[PDB]
């Protein structure tokens, strides 16, 4: 592989290195074995990353790899985009993954859209456990009559007993 | 829980969001023939005259900012910069 | 902190917790022939004072649950030595600002 | 198609457009008007509108009470849930007693 | 399945962004607090080339006769020259630009200088030369003072988040960092007097057009 | 809406707090109690009997009365009943929530059978999901079938620590349509202890048990101390849904007309005292017992229509049925 690296004057220039591309994954081993450079050693496995250097370098790799994913198209997408992504399946501390874990849930409220055509499960336990519904949502607040507080409603608006 | 007049921490700059509907209950109200306060140098149009007093910084409604944790600030139309 | 070389006796593992307050960590040597604090993707974590746990939690005003979070067994956590409850402070580099700071409280 | 589903409302939201969505959305029911205890959120508050007089037992309420439009559909989802062993506390203040 | 796992997360007032339990996903949205419409690929040019190209580029040494400003670039060109407290706040500048350069360094191991960030600082300044039609033959009426210590001012002006305690400020000061290095970089005493020959006026103009940019380009919050 | 006026502040929801109702509470909040199963006529002289339907309740008759709270069938929300149940019962949508904290807790004393002395324990008390942490003490938990009086320390296991002393074994708990089954045994196989025992657990039991669980037991478990008992997944005092929901189909005058659910609620009633009257007459025991499975039946396919049968026996022999659970499935399928 060719390698961006500065040079004594400064300037960036080309400099070659070997590389080895594995079939199979052993990080921890393979990370210990002398002759290499443990600092800059790799995997596509997020999930080992995780396990052997921690969730913040499990974050990063995470990133690494949906990223690759879009640029393999040739396409672009805003940084955020895929970080907001990466964050939210890292805040618990574990790779949380995002095609439906739960069956009941993920972020919603014992209101939004009667899943199952036995939603009166979902208000049973909803009902046992003392769940607390926000109200932040759209469909709850659409049974509500009300307006979810979102964009446009993300705040109130009152009479100003300012105005001359 | 309000936080005082000092102490906002809040952009001092008006939110598109907020532009928006405070355009649109202004407008909803010329709908309804409520008292206009500025001069319609030939406006009809509802929404197109609630534009202009937003301009002329004549309309008398407060912005409610909701903080996640409860607390709140007031800012009123007049105080908003508006420039988006 | 005791480091070992193969394994120990799961009978021996249970006399860990039984000293309170001092507490007692066991390291297997393979787990520390590298230094993972010292990888790339690893940014630099920070152990908060409660003092300084108390300012963070005061200015943004969020309950200790609000937080991100960080595995009481996550090798980084291990390698500090956090005790459930603590706070790190991850300052990482950032291709958007510099330099972005976050919050982890270990679970 | 000429539908509004979820991927519909779904860009709705991006956009922030709120009361479309609320516009869009809401059903034919009519907007009943109920009461509330401040202390439970039910609605078990007798209402003498003439003689101004709220009272909710069980709770000694007659200062702590508000009043709330909602789709009569929801009125009776809710007191079917009452029916069912079921509380469903309705609450004006989102700081919780925390 | 991505859009039902995010749905509910939204930038609030303090600039923080939560999902519905208010928990906190991104301390400040996108760790730099800006839309995404409003942010445009620009080249950090403290982190290319050579050392010495950086040199000629940035280096102002007054007590110099061959490392200052030439006379013809500004008005008190002549009078500069030895001028030990100007002197001071030109090595300001430079240690600043020097520390910049490494910063970038590490942030970009790879060398890469194009980065996408708000307020395009060479169109704004394309516009001034345009508008005032300043002309490339005479020297500019700007003080080193003028330069120096009105970049240095404009950057405290640069706001995300406003909070007064220590916490706030600091996360302040991350946010506008990447932005500060551009900043700092494109309006260097050289730059401004030899590249773009902005007079007092013209370089007035261009310093208020980056605020006014920049706060307009802070993301609103209530954005889904 | 509604063209009156209520000096009361109006506002919006911005929070649902969900819970279960105590039998305190359902009468607390209460109008009337409930008592005779049939409405309307008495000697003749049509209107209403402080049974059902009027005792407090909406009215109808385009009668603005309605416990002061006068308007109309349009402008009332109606007012609930009360209705108390000879014997306690199990509530449909909770046996299987029911059968599994008494696998949790110890079926004598109400102790949970693994403290925070077992490591497995800890790492299950830990987590934040009233759901699954709860699935994670139930498995740790079911494994235990004696509530121990001594555990190995954080030390020696040659020393021992002492805990809620209750030795007493534990059931096996298999579930049969709506009750619930135990079977005891001295260890699985050792002399002079096999084979097993087989006696179904009765409401009052777990009733009493759950009554016996500690806040901080049966909050490990999702339950909430202020709304959600354990106890109160049992039935005691069941509330009468208002005229609104339970309709009343009068074609002008002089016919008669009355909702299912109010059906349904009559055969509640009446097998609820038709059980009452073996006590104040004394009875046998099994017979006392067909009593209260009846009632248990009825409050069951009250709610819910999913059970050993079907129910449809009002007014009807044709033989047709609805339940609220079923209410909503065109109110949770039609919304
Ligand atoms: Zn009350
Ligand atoms: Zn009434
Ligand atoms: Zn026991």
């Amino acid at each position: 592989y060719d390698r961006k690296v500065p040079s004594p004057t400064g300037e960036y220039v080309k400099e070659p290195e070997w590389v080895l591309e594995t079939d199979g994954v052993n990080l921890s081993e393979v990370m210990t074995v002398p002759g290499i450079d443990p600092t800059r050693i790799y995997t596509n496995s997020f999930i080992d990353i995780m396990e052997v250097l921690g969730i913040e370098a499990g974050r990063a790799a995470l990133y690494k790899e949906v990223y690759n994913v879009i640029a393999s198209d040739g396409s672009y997408v805003n940084y955020r985009h895929m970080a907001l992504l990466v964050d939210v399946m890292t805040t618990q501390g574990g790779l949380t993954s995002v095609t439906r874990h739960g069956f009941n849930r993920s972020n919603t409220g014992a209101l939004m859209r009667c899943s199952f055509e036995e939603t009166v499960e979902i208000l049973f336990e909803a009902g046992a456990s003392a769940e607390l519904d926000d109200c932040r949502g759209v469909s709850e607040n659409v049974i509500l009559g009300q307006m979810a507080p979102i964009g446009t409603g993300a705040f109130d608006v009152m009479i100003d007993e300012e105005s001359l | 829980k309000a936080i005082p007049k000092d102490q906002r921490a809040t952009t001092p700059y008006m939110t598109k969001y907020e532009r928006a509907r405070i355009l649109g209950t202004r407008a909803l109200q010329i709908s309804m023939n409520a008292p206009v306060f500025v001069d319609l140098e030939g406006e009809t149009d509802p929404l197109r005259i609630a534009m202009k007093e937003l301009a002329e910084k004549k309309i008398p409604l407060v912005i409610r900012r909701y903080l996640p944790d409860g607390s709140f600030e007031d800012w009123s139309v007049e105080e908003l910069i508006v420039d988006l | 902190i005791f480091v070992y070389q193969n394994n120990i006796t799961p009978s021996a593992m249970k006399l860990v917790p039984s000293i309170p307050p001092a507490t007692i960590e066991t390291f297997n040597e393979a787990a520390l022939v590298v230094n993972i604090t010292h990888h790339e993707l690893v940014p630099k974590h920070i152990r908060l004072s409660s003092d300084e746990k108390r300012e963070l939690l005061k200015r943004y005003r969020l309950k200790e649950s609000q937080l991100p979070r960080i595995q009481r067994a996550d090798p980084v956590a291990l390698y500090l030595g956090l005790k459930r409850g603590e706070v790190v402070k991850i300052i990482r580099k950032s291709e958007t600002s510099g330099r972005y700071a976050s919050y982890r409280i270990c679970m | 198609g000429l539908r509004f589903g979820e991927m519909e409302r779904d860009c709705m939201i991006a956009h922030g457009a709120a009361s479309f969505l609320k516009e869009r959305l809401m059903e034919a029911s009519d907007a009943f008007r109920v009461h509330i205890c401040g202390i439970c959120g039910l609605m078990t508050v007798i209402a003498k509108l003439n003689h101004n007089q709220f009272e909710c037992k069980g709770c000694d309420n007659k200062i702590d009470i508000y009043q709330i439009h909602i789709p009569y559909a929801a009125k009776l989802l809710f007191q079917e849930l009452m029916a069912m062993n079921i509380t469903p506390r309705l609450y004006t203040d989102r700081s919780r007693d925390f | 399945r991505l859009v039902k796992a995010l749905e509910d997360i939204m930038v609030h007032y303090d600039n923080t962004t939560r999902n519905s339990l208010g928990n906190v996903i991104q301390f400040i949205y996108g760790e730099d607090g800006m839309d995404a419409a409003h942010i445009e690929k620009q080249s950090l040019d403290t982190i290319g080339g050579s050392d010495a190209a950086f040199e000629k580029r940035y280096r102002v040494d007054l007590l110099n006769t061959d490392h200052t400003l030439d006379p013809s670039l500004l008005e008190s060109g002549s009078e500069i020259l030895g001028d030990l407290k100007l002197q001071v706040l030109l090595d300001e500048e430079y240690k600043q630009l020097v520390k910049d350069r490494k910063f970038l360094r590490e942030v970009f191991v790879d060398g890469e200088a194009n980065w996408p960030l708000p307020v395009n600082i060479r169109r704004i300044i394309q516009n001034a030369q345009q508008t005032f039609h300043i002309d490339h033959t005479k020297p500019s009426d700007l003080t080193i003072k003028d330069i120096v210590l009105g970049v240095k001012d404009l950057q405290e002006n640069l706001l995300v988040l406003r909070g007064k305690n220590e916490i706030i400020q600091n996360a302040q000061r991350d946010a506008v960092t990447l932005f500060c290095c551009l900043l700092r970089s494109r309006l260097a005493t050289r730059r401004v007097l030899q590249e773009y020959r902005l007079t007092k006026q013209a370089f007035d103009w261009v310093l208020s057009n980056i605020e006014a940019q920049f706060l307009r380009s802070v993301v609103h919050p209530g954005e889904m | 809406v509604g063209q009156q006026y209520s000096s009361a502040p109006l506002r919006t929801v911005k929070e649902v707090q969900f819970g279960l109702f105590s039998p305190e509470e359902v009468r607390a909040i209460s109008v009337a109690k409930i008592r005779f199963p049939e409405t309307m006529d008495e000697t003749q002289t049509r209107a209403k009997i402080g049974g059902l339907n009027d005792p407090r309740l909406g009215s109808i008759d385009r009668n603005l009365k309605c416990q002061t709270c006068q308007e109309g069938m349009n402008e009332c929300p109606g007012h609930f009943g009360h209705i108390d149940l000879a014997k306690p019962v199990f509530h449909v949508g909770f046996i299987a929530k029911i059968k599994k904290v008494c696998e949790c807790v110890c079926m004598h004393c109400g102790k949970l059978l693994l403290d925070e002395h077992n490591e497995l324990m800890r790492q299950a008390l830990a987590i934040k999901d009233s759901k699954k942490r709860f699935a994670a003490i139930w498995t740790l938990c079911k494994t235990k079938m004696v509530c121990e009086t001594d555990v190995p320390s954080e030390d020696d296991p040659t020393q021992l620590v002492s805990r809620g002393g209750c030795g007493n074994t534990q059931p096996t708990i298999r579930k049969d349509g709506l009750k619930l089954v135990g079977s005891w045994k001295k260890d699985r196989a050792t002399g002079d202890a096999d084979e097993p025992e087989l006696r179904v657990l009765s409401t009052e039991e777990i009733l009493n048990i759950f009554k016996h669980i500690s806040v901080k037991d049966f909050t490990s478990l999702g339950f909430n101390e202020v709304f959600s008992r354990p106890e109160w997944m049992i039935l005691t005092c069941l509330p009468v849904p208002p005229p609104p929901v339970r309709p009343s189909i009068s074609f002008n005058e002089s016919q008669r007309g009355e909702d299912d659910l109010t059906f349904k609620l009559a055969d509640i009633l009446k097998a609820n005292i038709s059980l009452e009257t073996l006590e104040h007459n004394g009875a046998p025991h099994h017979a006392i017992e067909e009593a209260e499975s009846l009632l248990q039946f009825h409050v069951a396919t009250y709610m819910d229509n999913d059970i050993a049968g079907q129910p449809q026996a009002l007014q009807k022999s044709g033989r047709p049925v609805k339940s609220i659970r079923a209410r909503l499935k065109g109110k949770e399928g039609r919304i």
